[PDB]
């Protein structure tokens, strides 16, 4: 029911970034304008990477709202018999589809449908102004996407491989076996999965043919020589036929490279210009290598005023865990807020030494990594995070360096909570939570990005056995023996740790955060001495255990599957801290003030150091050893053992999950501004923090070619329609 | 890698 709809009173916050924009110089403004346009263009491909009906739903919504804005459409909808709550439910649904670039939650991977009868919405759409202006197109879109817009058939409710889930990273007939075979083939060919999808068809016999389609402007036709053009052929792999193609989301990426070229003229230094040239190469040919070189040049660009990144970056929504969803952000540095994080970087190399693993399992040389607090102007794609550690190319992360980023105006939008909505806490805890959540989050995000993802040495072996470490002298602390497991050529973290890689790495980074947060030097880096560092520590740990309880919302018990990486990680940390016993953390079911099942989380401040730190140290050592050896077997054992959701006493997590759902709060949607070019200058357009405001932000988002983007998405959808 |  309410699990698969967005509530009509869902929170909507407006991204606050007038001041960061007003800081920018004219050239910086035009640079950010063209980068934002490129990012917005590329984010449309997320619709294709989400569900088969998502591009149609986007086209239909954007056409509807081009013809009539929310207020114009309200009059029609109410004249056609809808109620104000039903029209509001439609507005909320459209705003969700816009904010996620799809009809599935980017945070939860669950479908959501309009919360009103389908026949009434049909009455609205077919009688609309866009219907009277384009009967064929609107009626075709409706007949194509309507019942899929509403259907909650159990196989449609969650993203996933196989038949019990939905994914467009693969064709409908693909299973985890097909993804595993595809990943082995890609590893054998040194072709990254990031910008690729996998389609499986059959001949008359029934023999599966595999297509690995690359995302590129150019198709399968003679173009200027690349490392990509040689790879466009058929292969045989373990008896299966594979076909490497390209040309995926081609006109979308065409628009993207147009805007990237235009931004290249207003680049500040040669680092930005060369990174943009390499991004154009990556998006036009299909080369993950070109994107790697661009990312190298990007890491070299230190402390720019307009920070940005774009491409098929994160692999959270690939049900297998290696393919990347498109994203792209433009942001302005916030030097005042970046002061504390540059401070954290100042003592970072010496801070790593305190982590619970020997320096043979740590990166060889500490590279001074850029860490800035950013104010977002654009974050296209399915979701806006709080912070990033990028690039995700671990080779680059170990040789050239990496960038850490804390999105300040996103953290600020998320900082606000009310006392009533703070569930599963006793009243004594809620006050400390309210008072310290923000600063504790600065601490936790800094530790998570810089010392979490930024720590760890992966043992890689060459094709001639050239270990990047010392096989003779490096000893495994968990067995006392020498190292026996490692990564090979083409093998990556996602490649070997597939479905659990994201959640596992996130769990490691946030355990690092919880662990190094006791260090008083860290707490004074953020200006919290013993008078208040006490409380910031306790609040960080209480927030962690509460998040571990709340994570039960993102677990499908029928599939025994975790749908969100960070929440699975926090449930793992909660179960770990429950494991040590000694009355540290206690989940106790209660009855709420409203007469419904509630729960309470008790965390003892004293046993955080005496009991919590030993368990976290043990756990961190296990995680890091298994990560550095690439021990998929033992890593899966550990993680999928802690991530196991059971109704075993006393915790009874399966019974708690019903309470967590019954008292869940929907994540707020975030309205983002647009930028316009008045020929000479660049102006910033903000919007109401509402469903209608987000709708308007997407109606004014593509003023030049909106109706063309709708048809591009429709065409790319119809072309692949046979896959689902 | 990278919520609220
Ligand atoms: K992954
Ligand atoms: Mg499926
Ligand atoms: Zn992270």
């Amino acid at each position: 029911d309410t699990q698969y709809i967005l509530p009509n009173d869902i929170g909507v916050s407006s991204l606050d970034c007038r001041e960061a924009f007003r800081l920018l110089s004219p050239t910086e403004r035009l640079y950010a304008y063209h980068l934002s346009r490129a990012a917005w263009y590329g984010g449309l491909a997320v619709l294709l990477q989400t569900s088969p009906e998502a591009p149609y739903i986007y086209a239909l919504l954007s056409r509807l709202f081009r013809a009539q804005d929310p207020d114009q459409l309200r009059q029609h909808a109410l004249a056609e018999g809808l109620t104000e709550e039903e029209y509001q439910a439609f507005l909320v649904y459209a705003a969700g589809v816009y904010s996620n670039m799809g009809n599935y939650k980017s945070f939860g991977d669950t479908k959501f449908v309009p919360n009103l009868p389908k026949e009434k919405l049909e009455r609205v759409i077919l009688g609309s102004e866009a219907a009277q202006q384009h009967p064929e197109e609107v009626r075709g879109l409706w007949q194509t996407c309507g019942e899929l817009m509403f259907s909650l058939e159990p196989r449609l409710r969650h993203l996933g491989l196989g038949k019990e889930g939905i994914t467009t990273y693969f064709s409908g007939n693909c299973t985890m076996e097909d993804a595993k075979l595809a990943q082995d083939f890609l590893d054998s060919q040194n072709l990254s999965a990031y910008n690729t999808r996998l389609f499986k068809e059959v001949d008359g016999e029934g023999k599966p043919y595999y297509e690995v389609r690359l995302a590129s402007v150019l198709g399968s036709e003679p173009s200027l020589d690349s490392e990509v053009t040689s790879k466009l052929k058929s292969y045989e792999f373990r008896g299966s036929p594979f076909q490497v193609t390209r040309g995926d989301y081609a006109p979308i990426l065409q628009k993207v490279v147009e805007q990237l070229e235009k931004a290249k003229a207003y680049a500040a230094n040669s680092h930005q210009g060369q990174m943009l040239a390499q991004y154009i190469e990556s998006f036009t040919q299909g080369s993950i290598e070109a994107h790697k070189r661009g990312s190298r040049f990007w890491i070299q660009d230190k402390g720019p005023i307009v920070e940005s990144y774009i491409g098929f970056i994160e692999s959270y929504r690939d049900p297998f865990g290696s393919r990347g969803e498109f994203e792209g952000f433009v942001a302005v540095v916030n030097k005042a807020m970046s002061a504390k994080f540059e401070r954290l970087v100042a003592s970072a190399e010496q801070l790593l030494k305190e982590l619970p693993w020997p320096p043979t399992f740590e990166k060889d040389k500490f590279l001074t990594p850029d860490f800035t607090s950013l104010d977002v102007l654009t974050f296209a794609g399915s979701g806006i995070p709080a912070g990033i550690n990028i690039p995700n190319y671990d080779d680059l992360r170990q040789t050239e360096g990496f960038k850490n980023v804390s999105l300040g105006n996103v953290l600020a939008v998320a900082y606000a909570t009310q006392r009533e909505k703070l569930t599963f806490l006793e009243e004594d805890d809620k006050d400390l939570y309210i008072l310290w959540k923000g600063p504790s989050f600065d601490v936790q995000v800094g530790l998570h990005a810089l010392l979490g993802h930024g720590s760890g040495k992966l043992f890689v072996q060459d094709e001639k056995g050239a270990f990047n470490f010392d096989q003779e002298t490096v000893i495994n602390p968990e067995t006392g023996e020498q190292i026996q497991s490692w990564y090979r050529s083409g093998e990556t973290w996602d490649s070997k740790f597939s479905t659990i890689a994201s959640s596992y790495e996130e769990c490691r980074a946030e355990s690092v955060g919880l662990y190094l947060c006791l260090h008083p030097q860290v707490l004074e880096i953020f200006g919290f001495e013993g008078a208040d560092a006490e409380d910031v520590i306790y609040v960080n740990w209480l927030n962690m255990v509460r998040a571990g309880l709340l994570a039960l919302e993102f677990y499908t018990p029928e599939a025994f599957n975790w749908r969100q990486a960070h929440m699975q990680a926090r449930f793992v940390i909660l179960r770990v801290l429950l494991e040590a016993g000694e009355g540290l953390v206690t989940i106790t079911p209660t009855t709420g003030s409203d007469g419904r099942p509630d729960a309470r989380v008790r965390l003892d401040r004293s046993k955080i150091r005496s009991v919590g730190k030993p368990a976290l140290e043990r756990f961190l050592r296990r995680l890091q050893v298994l990560k550095s050896t690439g021990d998929v077997a033992g890593g899966r054992a550990l993680y999928e053992g802690y991530a196991t959701v059971t109704d075993a006493p006393p915790e009874c997590f399966l019974t708690l999950r019903d309470t967590v759902l019954l008292r869940k709060e929907s994540r707020k949607l975030i309205v983002q501004p647009n930028t316009r070019l008045e020929g000479s200058d660049v102006q910033l357009l903000e919007y109401e923090a509402s469903a209608a405001g987000l709708i308007r932000s997407f109606s004014e988002r593509f003023p030049e070619d909106g109706p063309e983007l709708e048809e591009i998405l429709t065409q790319l959808a119809t072309a692949d329609a046979r896959f689902w | 890698v990278x919520p609220w």
